[PDB]
């Protein structure tokens, strides 16, 4: 629920519209008015501030760190995580089994490769 | 003698010790971690 | 004496029924992998193949209801931010 | 529904690892802990 509880007499469906002339007057009287005094951000019509990532207290730490590390990227539409090692889930080609490698090296090679 | 009973467990299966790199451990951290995301995508989305 | 053979004899070299008891060369293992690996390759080539016509004949006969479940999504997303600007455009209207 | 009798104790508390901080470590444990799974079901049924 909204918490404006300030009363001006304007009746838009009985009152004349008024003209830009008459619009730009009022707008012009309203920035003086805000240029008059200061504006209070302790107001009780506006809402509490947003917590920060450490003291929200359903963010993670690793939530954070990840929020972290989006607010640091320029692009952060754009911004992509690291991939995981798509490539070993591909088809193992055959290892270059040299003649100066070894036996245990080309078995552990070969067994590596069986793995995949 | 009658309500208390023993509990064996089978060797069957190689012993898993309870450490972190478990697939259902894995698991359980992403869907807390999924959890918590949602917990604060919703007050975010309540206080926007 | 089953987990004594599977902790001496490796478990990958324990899989393969070329492994003989009495072949203690290592260029007929280096060998018998080397065929279980080119099997295995083979294998893996033909089910990839499979897999491939399998996704292939799945997405020619689901293409459609893919992209009508993604104008639908299209369409409640729309329509969640219209109902959401209508509803704080009725708060307003109330208000005022 | 009757011959299973559920045991109630405390919650294991697994220690979370300081390499398991991040999303992308977290799921490279995963896939890891996955395809070596995958590798001893497949040598399971090789050996069978």
């Amino acid at each position: 629920m909204p918490a404006i509880t300030t009363v001006h007499e304007s009746l838009p469906y009985i009152d004349p519209e008024p003209t830009p002339e008459q619009r730009a007057a009022a707008e012009a009287l309203i920035a003086e008015e805000r240029a008059k005094v200061p504006d209070d951000p302790y107001h009780a019509l506006l809402p509490p501030p947003l917590p920060p990532l450490n003291e929200s207290r359903h963010l993670t730490p690793i939530l954070q760190n990840e929020l972290a590390r989006l607010a640091s990227s320029p692009d952060p539409q754009a911004a992509k995580m690291d991939a995981l090692d798509f490539s070993r889930y591909e088809a193992p080609e055959m290892p270059s089994i040299d003649s100066s490698q070894s036996l245990e090296e080309t078995a552990s090679q070969l067994w590596e490769t069986l793995k995949q | 003698e009658t309500d208390l009973l023993p509990i064996k467990t089978s060797r069957v299966v190689r012993p898993r010790p309870p450490n972190f790199t478990s697939i259902p451990s894995l698991l359980k951290a992403f869907q807390d971690e999924w959890d918590a995301l949602v917990l604060e995508t919703y007050t975010t989305r309540e206080q926007l | 004496i089953w987990n004594r053979r599977e902790e001496n004899l490796n478990a990958l070299r324990l899989g393969l029924g070329y492994y003989d008891s009495d072949s203690e060369d290592g260029e007929d293992d280096v060998a018998n992998i080397r065929a279980t690996l080119e099997a295995a390759l083979d294998r893996l080539m033909a089910s990839a193949e499979k897999g491939n016509k399998l996704e292939k004949k799945l997405n020619l006969h689901l293409g459609g209801y893919k992209n009508r479940a993604e104008m639908l999504r299209k369409k409640l997303g729309e329509a969640h931010a219209a109902l959401e600007k209508a509803r704080n455009a009725l708060a307003g209207f109330q208000v005022l």
